[PDB]
């Protein structure tokens, strides 16, 4: 979730690193929930900084 | 062409009651209502101090 | 018994009083106002009490379009949008029962009860509507839509009770009335109606007559003319700043709809940061969330307890001993600092 | 003077002009303006004067349902409720006189006026004049519905205030609006339409000059022989965001509604904690209330005063001298703590 | 590229998403879905990724009062003005296009979106929708109708662009509408309309039938006749709580709106206070405004960098010397801090 957690190799290029904590959960009781939880957005965090 | 603008700042008329005074200091008064109990003369007496 | 809470509005026809604000700026007759409160909020169901039958129709129609308010100038029958949540906003109103109205809403201090179901624009019984957060959980998030908690809170539950409590109603009041009647030259040549109006003349036998059918009483006019407009089926005990010498010193009861009970809720389990358990010290760093107590606890030892209901993403060294600590930072289990390996 | 409502309203009927915030990120020629705020009645009597006649039917008089806005594309004489003074809030509906709406309304910096009755579907024009009063008395509340105080203050005038205010117009109407153009090549085929339309051209006495009928105008065509509807039939306000291309420096004067006078108000009466007065000590257990000015003043001594506009159940440390403490807080009366055994 | 509305609206018969906060806390397939938010603003004309063809009706292009409310309670045109926003406040949607809605709101943390004319009794699907102000410029106001700049910043597009990207959903229908079955005891009967009821018999190896009509299942009925929501004709992209794990990878690719351009916003440039550049010192006594951003740089020198948010006028320490200081306070040019002689 640091400044540059969205890793990007080349700006025209496709691949990259990435360290946002993409931690989904095995879902809830009746609603078969997307339990998805990423890290807080490093674009938005870098905008905060 | 121009925008030959004027501008007319006046005393805004809500200071037709909305004023503020600055008393340059003069003498303080003494209006005394001394309760005078001269024995059986039990009454009030008020005047300039 | 509570099968006839419509009978519970019939035998006690309620009525708003002299209300201290129908607008922001008038102490007057507030006939549709917020008479009191009943806030047993484990989960944010405040029930504000109003002197109309909000939770029933005037004849007894149970529906939002049979929305009862009461007055001798009559029971106002509104559609339910003329119930007015103005609690510093339009709060999420669950509904009305009896004299109270239950709902949720955001926090604030300025509560407004609007009553405008077809008989006016809106009569706005303002009050100091101090509704706090009173949040529950490790966090400061409040939402349904994630899978994050079963918090066993209280709830002013959805039951219309046939007996839970006692809303006490008795002592039918009297209305001050020389204006509902008409004054003669040396008398009152007036009719009674809008209240059971006992008369009081400056001289004459109009000084004892209750009002359903008036007359002309000469020789004791206004200027020594007075009348009090009482009511039949008067079971309303709660005129706050209404006159209570409507002489029946006794109340019947009433059941208590919207009662408290146990209900879970969804929780903001507040996320935990990157924790490098480094070679001399652990170190966690947490992002902002809903404002949650980052909470270290001294595991086993003389316990350093320390939390902070924070929302700005910062770090904390886990001073991690061999004994170590317990970092439960907003609603996770306690972070077991046993530092070794 | 200004003491007649009707013609002094309806002489120069209102002109919807260029407001710099009408849409999402741009302004337009907004139908309802917001000119200047008259706020000196201390109960928050914000009398916003803008480009609509505040409370005037379009044919002139006090039409209760009619709010009169006008454009050269014609008078939108529409409903009363389609204006909302969204002052960080809903409409703080008090009243409206002349060319102004006077509102007792809740706090918020980004105020708006919205127009919906016959001048548009809606139009929203905002002003940053943040309506947080800080009223009279020491206390931290605005308490109308309890009679905690009748604080002396400004009653912003809501009577028939004909002549304290003067709505003016000097350099009469100057703004760009040339919508009466028609199609021609060299002798321009214009019709009747648009506004009080003159031409500003390189030929013609109607091609450069007054078109008041159908015309083929010579020496100035479309493309560089323009036209313009100038503001006539009134001295409209000053038009701000407007020009002095209407160079007729003249006089149009009319009333403005309701200047303020003296008046009492509802206030938060003084809430006191329990003062631990002891044989050499004074403390006060002040409970939490609205954030109120507690003024523990030196009672006759050196008056190094404890001030606070405080909302905490704290200790008011009463060091009681032989002189006594002057302890009065929150619009309650004082206390003369003479400290003796 | 999506520059025509026709086929991208003609495909999308949409479905209601699992919403655990629509009302009090009630949760179900709400017919207007709130998929995501989008930051396309310099200021925040936010574009939420919404549940239907947002305005995209059955009329191919949008009818502006035909908001394509798309549930099994059908894909029809509710009163399109009934769509509004709650940002914690009534938002200002400049437009709505595709599966998105783009416009401003009170920039904050409490998401809500509302269909009104049959888009709910009140249809408010919400979130804790954190979308902060983040204003361009040191002054913390939004200068609507005249500001001290007209400065270009990366806003989004308010004309919803046809397509540069592709909202390409997958997994056609698998969701909560399964009540189209019905009970016999030993032979269940079938009659359905309003979903794609894929059947399943319990005493029977032919009971798996996609329903559009009547049917029968002898030997096992509902209660072992499992008939559930199957469909096709889109990818209503990522409905959580429900099948976005439909096992058929079959997708729909539509456009997205709002190409970002540098919109020139009314900046914060206000008049600065009296420069008390002392004969051996510097200071700047500044006034207050909207919450400002002043700057000190060690101008020429060692860089003492300073700055500030602003809410009250203050005298700032101007580094007074011939060697200069570096000032720049709220949307204006700097001050080269030089003392003269």
């Amino acid at each position: 979730g640091r400044f540059g957690d969205i890793q990007s190799r080349t700006v025209e290029s496709k691949d990259l690193y990435a360290n946002t904590a993409l931690k989904l959960s095995r879902p809830s009781p009746g609603v078969v929930h997307v339990p998805y939880t990423p890290t807080p957005s490093g674009f938005k965090y870098w905008l905060k900084e | 062409n121009t925008q030959l603008s004027e501008a007319y700042v006046d005393r805004s008329d809500v200071c037709k009651h909305d004023h503020a005074s600055a008393y340059k200091a003069h003498t303080a008064s003494l209006k005394a209502t001394i309760r005078i109990s001269y024995g059986t003369i039990n009454q009030t007496t008020e005047a300039f101090v | 018994s509570v099968t006839e809470h419509f009978n519970v509005y019939k035998a006690t026809r309620p009525y708003l009083a002299y209300c201290a604000d129908c607008g922001d700026g008038y102490f007057c007759y507030s006939p549709v106002a917020i008479e009191k409160i009943r806030d047993e909020a484990p989960d944010g169901m405040l029930k504000i009490q109003v002197s109309a039958q909000i939770g029933l129709d005037k004849a007894g129609t149970h529906a939002h379009t049979k929305i009862r308010y009461m007055a001798g100038h009559d029971v106002q029958e509104s559609k339910r949008d003329s119930l007015r949540v103005y609690t510093s906003a339009a709060c999420s109103i669950h509904g009305t029962m009896g004299h109270f109205i239950v709902a949720h809403c955001p926090p604030g201090d300025y509560l407004k009860v609007s009553f405008e179901d077809a008989d006016s624009h809106v009569k706005a019984c303002k009050v100091q509507y101090k509704h706090d957060p009173l949040p529950v959980g490790r966090e400061k998030f409040v939402v349904r839509p994630h899978f994050g908690v079963e918090l066993p809170c209280t709830s002013y539950q959805l039951t219309t009770a046939p007996t839970d409590e006692e809303i006490d109603m008795h002592t039918p009041p009297d209305i001050p009335d020389r204006t509902l009647l008409s004054q003669t030259a040396g008398n009152v040549k007036i009719t009674a109606g809008g209240r059971t109006i006992r008369y009081n003349c400056t001289c004459g036998r109009d000084n004892v007559g209750t009002t359903s059918t008036d007359k002309t009483i000469n020789t004791c006019k206004i200027d020594q003319c007075h009348a009090a407009v009482t009511s039949h089926d008067k079971w309303q005990f709660t005129s706050p700043f209404v006159p209570r010498a409507d002489q029946t010193a006794r109340r019947g009861k009433v059941h208590v709809p919207f009662p408290l009970t146990n209900v879970t809720c969804r929780v903001p389990l507040a996320r935990a940061p990157d924790v490098t358990y480094g070679k001399k010290e652990v170190t966690l760093r947490l992002h902002p969330d809903h404002p949650t107590l980052f909470s270290y606890r001294s595991l086993g030892a003389e316990p350093h307890p320390y939390e902070e209901w924070v929302d700005k993403f910062s770090e904390r060294i886990i001073p991690v001993t061999e004994e170590g600590i317990e970092y439960q930072w907003g609603n996770n289990p306690p972070v077991r600092l046993w530092a070794q390996l």
